[PDB]
RNA sequence: GGAGGCAGCAGUUAGGAAUCUUCCGCAAUGGGCGCAAGCCUGACGGAGCGACGCCGCUUGGAGGAAGAAGCCCUUCGGGGUGUAAACUCCUGAACCCGGGACGAAACCCCCGACGAGGGGACUGACGGUACCGGGGUAAUAGCGCCGGCCAACUCCGUGCCAGCAGCCGCGGUAAUACGGAGGGCGCGAGCGUUACCCGGAUUCACUGGGCGUAAAGGGCGUGUAGGCGGCCUGGGGCGUCCCAUGUGAAAGA
């Protein structure tokens, strides 16, 4: 019945990106969208749109890749090189503002749920708030 | 393990084994030679190796290597035991400290003199 | 302040005392998961007013017996025999752990 | 400490001309000129290519030998540098060079750093007017380093301050040959010292 | 009773006291209620006697007795002069 | 005029009717100390040809190292086989803190300050190959912003 | 019939690999009693012994040969020890002479009121010590290692013996691994050894591991506690995050 729908969403992204899919579908939640809002805003995904497979709400996510490459193996570089759930139903992870992580030394982003919404590490730090470490991306 | 398993049973902290009941965890131990005798090493090596069975203050009788070319240990010689085994004599977990109690130094020794309990020779 | 705790009445077999079971949750110091532990408190009920299933604030107090150092503050809600049944199942299962 | 015993024998081995005798280790003599090979029965044999360890051991040893400082004092000095603000390598030199015995040599009150030690130690040096005999003494920016009034006209001191008429004293310092006074202005920049020492390998020595 | 007195700090041949208020029954070097001054009997520095007067007065007024030697030092920083 | 550092020499053996028969393998890193490095593993019936070939293949397998004042843009962990290298940038004065294999590789890339750990299988070869894969995957702030536009 | 209880300071004895003076002084700080003088204080302040630990300092400095002698190697030309020594100057640890502390101003006494405030007197165990001045002698160096890890190699002796050894393993008559020499490397009033703790050990793995064949899926269901729980809206605000504030003693960092 899906233990962790967020994890499942991140995993749908990683699985799709590793086979260079144009887009992928994920059963919809408001929370899922708010995560995607950010992925988009930070440029890991082209963006998303609500849709309706067989009478039911999904979020179709539009994946983004690098240029095709030279040499044996011309597969594009990933924009999303790495996307990893931190907090999870079996071990929830919470961090206040002063111990938010710096992910891949600035070139990455962490994402968290806060009392002011879903923010990145930079948003949160500048807002002065902590929250649940949903996941990290780079 | 899942984190819940780790909560429930946790991880077993290592725990580890003395090579050396010089009881107490003393660094040394007084004993008396019970028997002084020679023994033969384990397969690869061949020698007439010098060991003393030693009855200890620590309550334990154990064997102990007598390092150095030549020695002066006999049946009631008092001895300082040291710890350190010998990859070659099975069940010899200890050395005798030359230069102490009844263990003489090693005569003519000139190089590694402070092991082997040998006084700095006179350069007359 | 006097420590206030809330929890359910899982025993009223005693005279003017109710056994009140308090759940609480902390993060695990090492592994971080939120854990749920529970303690039972004998709580003074001088007017035998509280019955089994009652959810009650418990308040710290002048000792009333050995064991009793908590009076019953007030009644949060009533007849939660579901939480009572839970504890008793946990207790009855012990009969199947011996030799 | 300060070693005591043959020097322009590690003027060799390090294979690179330290300046442990000041004046001779300039003649056709520092043996770097004569016998630029390691001491001993070997020394002029096939050099076996150095382990990564030996590379650094040697670099560390080079630097230390330059200042004539015990390894215990050196490591300490170094560990202090590490904790201190910003670039451990550069800073560490500055601390070595802040030493009194060495400041005195940089002023040319003495020919060699060994000598400087002996001068300091014998009451001939004075910092800000009071006399100091601790070679390890740390010299701070702004300090007057002079020669003791009673020592002022000693054979060795006049000789040595006679040679300082002419010379330029390192930019981080000032000198007053007539009145025998010196001023430690600021800490030595990493370049102000043309050291035959890649200090970055010395940091790496202490990383093991 | 409670006291204003010299707690010994510093080191051998280096006496440096703290002027401190403390139950009389503590050991000399023990836990104390509050620090108020410090004192260096050898004046190795110019700021060698310091006292927080407005606190010492609080403590004197609630019945702390000072040591002879402490009194002397509060007097010297005018805890006692009243205009 | 790349520098060259000889990381591993070994002698392997194979079998024939009445005989062991040998071959040598050399792991050589080649690099300018200015952001370019190469790894090559060469084999031959004698040592110097192995070293020689290694040299050849290294100059033929090189990499963009994006230095930044002698350190690295960001952390990376690469697994190669059962070997693992972890790589962490460091400020100046840090030194290159590393095992003999990844040290060589990073020095000749012109890394001055970096922190490392060999985890997993320490086999010098798969560590070498993984250090290289690590640097091959480093990206600069600029590389990253370029990847995400509109 | 009596007497006794050092896990107070010293000390003895035994046990032990092993741990101090039956020291000086209440001058200081603190404590008890006293109106006070003062008494008491093995708390304490000091001295002593021990490289037990840490920091500092010395055993010289500058000159000095294409380079003595000895000793080691030698391809019998040399090479090494080594600018090391000898030798010339220079300085002057120790020593000896003179002087000599801070730590101590209170309590007390007198003026004032036995308050504030002003003035006076006593007091030093450490100690004739620290330190200052004046003279002034070239004046202890050792320990470990040199097969790889590990920095540093030759000759002789030895011949699975003697012996080494932390692991791999060295020793069978050319041994860089035994023993000695010379030479070297590393530290240096120390250097090694043994013991124990952490590290390395991501080898109990939260960070940060695994189970087809390497150790590891329970013989399979059913199911209790427990752990975990799809989508939407609202209330609560326990988790969570934020701010303030209290607390987080001193010492240590
Ligand atoms: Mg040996
Ligand atoms: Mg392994
Ligand atoms: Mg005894
Ligand atoms: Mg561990
Ligand atoms: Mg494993
Ligand atoms: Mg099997
Ligand atoms: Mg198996
Ligand atoms: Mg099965
Ligand atoms: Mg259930």
């Amino acid at each position: 019945m899906l233990t962790d729908p967020i994890a499942d969403m991140l995993t749908r992204i990683r699985n799709a990106t590793r086979v260079y899919k144009e887009s992928t579908d994920v059963p919809a939640s408001r929370f899922k969208e708010e995560i995607l809002r950010i992925l988009a805003r930070e440029g890991f995904i082209k963006g998303y749109e609500r849709v309706d497979v067989d009478g039911k709400p999904y979020l179709r996510v539009y994946l983004k890749y690098g240029p095709r490459r030279q040499g044996p193996d011309p597969r594009p570089e990933q924009v999303i090189h790495h996307i990893r759930r931190i907090s999870k139903p079996g071990r929830r992870v919470y961090v206040g503002v002063k111990e938010i992580p710096r992910v891949r030394r600035g070139l990455g982003i962490a994402i968290l749920s806060t009392s002011k919404g879903v923010l990145t590490d930079r948003e949160a730090r500048k807002l002065g708030v902590g929250g649940e470490l949903i996941c990290e991306v780079w | 393990p899942t984190i819940n398993q780790l909560v429930r049973k946790g991880r077993e902290k290592v725990r580890k084994k003395s090579k050396v009941p010089a009881l107490k965890g003393a660094p040394f131990r007084r004993g008396v030679c019970t028997v002084v005798r020679t023994v033969t090493p384990k397969k690869p090596n061949s020698a007439l190796r010098k060991v003393a069975k030693v009855r200890l203050t620590s309550g334990y009788e154990v064997t102990a290597y007598i390092p150095g070319e030549g020695h002066n240990l006999q049946e009631h010689s008092v001895v300082l035991i040291r710890g350190g085994r010998v990859k070659d004599l099975p069940g010899v977990r200890y050395h005798i400290v030359r230069g102490v109690y009844d263990a003489a130094g090693v005569k003519d020794r000139k190089k590694s003199r402070s092991k082997y309990g040998t006084k700095k020779p006179k350069e007359a | 302040p006097k420590k206030v705790l809330t929890g359910v009445v899982v025993s009223d077999k005693m005279q003017k005392t109710v056994t009140v079971l308090v759940e609480r949750q902390f993060p695990h110091p090492l592994y971080g998961k939120v854990i749920k532990r529970s303690k039972k408190y004998l709580a003074h009920d001088p007017e035998e007013k509280y019955k089994l299933g009652d959810v009650v604030e418990i308040i710290e107090s002048r000792p009333i017996s050995k064991r009793k150092r908590f009076r019953v503050l007030r009644l949060v809600e009533s007849g939660r025999m579901d939480l009572v049944e839970k504890y008793l199942i946990r207790r009855q299962n012990y009969e199947s752990l011996s030799k | 400490g300060r070693y005591i015993g043959p020097v322009c024998r590690l003027c060799r081995r390090e294979g690179v001309k330290l300046y442990l005798k000041g004046e001779r280790c300039y003649s056709p003599k520092c043996a770097m000129e004569r016998r630029p090979y390691p001491p001993g029965q070997h020394g002029q044999k096939r050099a076996r290519r150095p382990s990564d360890y030996a590379v650094r051991l040697r670099e560390k040893q080079k630097l230390r030998r330059i200042y004539g400082i015990s390894e215990r004092q050196f490591r300490n000095l170094f560990e202090e540098a590490s904790k201190k603000k910003g670039v451990t390598g550069s800073v560490f030199l500055g601390l070595l060079e802040s030493r009194l015995d060495n400041v005195v040599y940089r002023l040319g009150f003495a020919v060699s750093r060994r000598q400087a030690r002996q001068l300091v130690r014998h009451g001939h040096i004075t910092v800000n007017g009071r006399r100091v005999d601790l070679p390890s003494y740390r010299v701070r920016p702004g300090d007057e380093i002079a020669v003791a009034e009673k020592s002022r006209n000693l054979e060795l001191i006049r000789q040595n301050l006679e040679a300082m008429k002419g010379r330029k004293v390192g930019p981080w310092l000032s000198l007053d040959v007539e009145g025998m006074k010196g001023k430690f202005l600021r800490l030595p920049d990493r370049e102000d010292l043309a050291l035959p020492v890649n200090e970055q390998l010395v940091i790496e020595f202490y990383s093991r | 009773m409670v006291k204003i007195r010299l707690a010994r700090f510093g080191s051998k041949h280096n006496p440096h006291y703290r002027i401190v208020v403390t139950d009389a029954r503590r050991k000399r070097d023990g836990k104390y209620i509050e620090k108020i001054g410090y004192y260096d009997p050898r004046k190795t520095t110019p700021d060698w006697l310091k006292v927080d007067v407005e606190r010492a007065r609080y403590w004197l007024s609630v019945g702390a007795q000072p040591t002879d030697t402490a009194r002397r030092l509060l007097r010297q920083a005018g805890v006692f002069r009243q205009e | 005029d790349f520098e060259e550092k000889m990381i591993l020499i070994r002698r392997t053996a194979r079998m024939q009717a009445g005989g062991r028969r040998f071959r040598f393998g050399a792991l050589v890193v080649v690099g300018d100390r200015q952001g370019r490095v190469g790894l090559g593993f060469g084999k031959a019936p004698e040592v110097p040809l192995a070293v020689q070939k290694a040299g050849y293949y290294a100059r033929r397998n090189m990499v963009e190292v994006p230095l930044q004042n002698g350190t690295i843009p960001h952390e990376i962990e690469v697994e190669f086989g059962a070997s693992k290298i972890v790589l962490k940038p460091a400020a100046p004065g840090t030194g290159v803190i590393a095992g003999a294999v990844p040290r060589a590789i990073l020095e000749l890339a012109g890394v001055t300050d970096i922190l490392t750990k060999e985890l997993g299988s320490r086999n010098p070869i798969n560590i070498a190959y993984a250090t290289m894969e690590a640097l091959r995957q480093l990206r600069t702030k600029a590389d990253v912003e370029r990847l995400r536009k509109g």
